[PDB]
């Protein structure tokens, strides 16, 4: 079960029992990179002419 | 069936220039053809073209 | 802005003008074009081969 | 890559020769070193026939087996702790390895099972595109048109227009490897409004292939409004200084020196591989429109005025006229008396009639041919 939700302030005690959720792994905001790197695969969806910076655009 | 076919063109012939061209035996053909013909004749004319009304110019 | 528009009105006038002249006619004489339109037949002679080309 | 380059180089060396022995030679060979090559240097070696220093060859085919050797080794640490989309990776370093060590089997066969993992799209995509590339870098042809078919499914089913553009210019550049240009000019001409993929070669170049193209298989007025007025040409346009020199040289009727221009592009075809012997049908093709269009507004002209606007003797234009007319590729015809030339209009009837005829034709002994076949 991949219980993926938001604010884990949120979620009660008795899911933090310091076992009982394996791995917990937390999601980073999207910087410069990792939007650019987003931005480049749902840019590459539609066609998209040159002299396109999508840097710039991040 | 392949047999009798190859018998039938042993009798034809053996021969001579098919059996080196058998033993030469490729490539590929591209899309369409005809007619080829020489070359060496565009530039050839403007070296003419040149020539031609250099031969003009010389006119 | 406008002006300088004027160039492409100006030619879209000339063009239409032209195909009214021709339009109902053959082998008219390339010199009652001018005088039709009003114009030198070399610049004529030179956009009817534009056209036709 | 593999890097088209090589490809093109050799093809250079090749040439009707011309050797040289200059820049071309050696620069190939240095990229047999860095890249230590080998199927190569036995394939080329007995191709162009010069081959040495057997100690060379020993040592690029060693630290193959360096690599190729260690390659294995990883993937063999992965089938213990796999790492699916990990596994493929490292076959894709493998049969990519053979696109660097060039070997064609290997790397397809490599791909191939890759593929039954892939899973992805840019994987069982883009991969297959690599494949293809093999393709267009050995001189192949049928190897591309049935995975240019796998992707183009690929393609249909989702993915975007980013791939797409790559695919047309891949396309097209095949296009014009043969004589099929006209399939080439809409692909390539719409493959400048984007080109990502400078993989195979820059933009200039691709630039002066889509006006090349262009010129040849577009008509006069989708010529000026697709080429002539090109936003991404007239700065680039501007940047070459020849085949555009010709392009415009046509549509503004200046003919003259159009020809100049044309034989100069010609002896830079030759050069290339796209076109390699193509530079006969091309140039005999631009002959023709020139002569098609300066007849198009006459019904009757003399020869000395158009032997006198091309700059050329009578008797050579006539000479060439010869060519086109009986062919009826071109609606002329000539009255040497009188050195006069008048212009007879075809029909469409007898245009398609002669070509209708041509292509049934081509079907039936295709039809008869396969029919004897399956009748026995």
């Amino acid at each position: 079960v991949i219980m993926a939700t938001n604010r884990i302030d949120i979620l009660d005690s008795a899911l933090l029992r310091p076992g009982r959720i394996d791995r917990k792994i937390e999601f980073p905001p999207p910087n410069e990179e990792a939007r650019l790197d987003i931005l480049k695969i749902h840019s590459r969806k539609m066609n998209l002419t040159r002299g396109i910076n999508l840097r710039k655009i991040a | 069936e392949k047999k009798q076919p190859v018998d039938l063109g042993l009798l034809e012939e053996d021969d001579e220039f098919e059996e080196f061209p058998a033993e030469d035996w490729d490539a590929h053909v591209w899309e369409d053809n005809w007619d080829d013909d020489n070359v060496e004749d565009d530039f050839s004319n403007q070296l003419r073209a040149e020539l031609e009304k250099h031969g003009y110019k010389m006119e | 802005i406008i002006s300088t528009h004027l160039a492409k009105l100006y030619d879209n006038l000339l063009e239409q003008n032209l195909i009214r002249v021709i339009e109902p006619f053959s082998r008219v004489q390339i010199e009652h074009i001018s005088s039709l339109i009003k114009l030198s037949k070399a610049d004529v002679e030179r956009k009817l081969s534009q056209m036709i080309l | 890559n593999p890097d088209l380059r090589i490809a093109q180089l050799r093809f250079l060396l090749s040439l009707p020769e011309h050797r040289g022995d200059a820049a071309v030679r050696d620069e190939l060979m240095a990229a047999v070193r860095d890249n230590n090559m080998a199927p190569y240097y036995e394939a080329l070696c007995k191709s162009l026939d010069w081959q040495i220093d057997v100690d060379l060859l020993n040592k690029m085919k060693k630290a193959n087996e360096d690599e190729l050797k260690r390659l294995d080794e990883e993937l063999e640490d992965a089938e213990k702790n796999l790492g699916e989309s990990e596994i493929r990776d490292a076959m894709m370093a493998k049969a990519e390895y053979l696109c660097r060590i060039g070997d064609k089997e290997g790397a397809l066969t490599a791909f191939r099972k890759t593929y039954d993992k892939t899973v992805a799209l840019g994987h069982r995509l883009d991969i297959v595109f690599y494949l293809l590339r093999i393709g267009l870098f050995y001189m192949d042809n049928d190897l591309i048109t049935r995975n240019t078919e796998k992707a183009k499914s690929l393609i249909e089913e989702g993915g975007d227009w980013d791939r797409r553009n790559r695919l047309k210019v891949y396309q097209g550049l095949y296009c014009v490897a043969i004589r099929d240009f006209k399939q080439a000019a809409e692909l390539f001409l719409d493959t400048v409004s984007t080109f990502t993929s400078y993989e195979l070669m820059d933009y200039k170049t691709f630039v002066t292939y889509t006006v090349y193209v262009s010129m040849i298989a577009l008509e006069r007025p989708d010529l000026r409004e697709k080429v002539i007025k090109g936003a991404e040409i007239l700065e680039v346009l501007h940047s070459l200084p020849a085949v555009r020199q010709y392009l415009f040289s046509l549509y503004e009727c200046r003919y003259s020196v159009f020809f100049q221009s044309l034989a100069v592009v010609e002896q830079e075809m030759k050069k290339d591989w796209l076109f390699a012997p193509h530079y006969r049908y091309y140039v005999r093709e631009m002959r023709i429109h020139a002569y098609s269009q300066l007849l198009e507004s006459y019904r009757s002209l003399t020869l000395g005025y158009m032997a006198e606007a091309f700059g050329v003797g009578v008797e050579f234009i006539d000479q060439e006229l010869s060519r086109f007319i009986a062919a009826g590729r071109l609606h002329c015809k000539i009255d040497k008396v009188n050195e006069i030339v008048e212009t007879n209009r075809p029909d469409s009837k007898n245009w398609q009639y002669q070509e209708t005829i041509k292509k049934g034709d081509l079907l039936l002994n295709r039809v008869q041919k396969l029919s004897r076949v399956i009748n026995m």
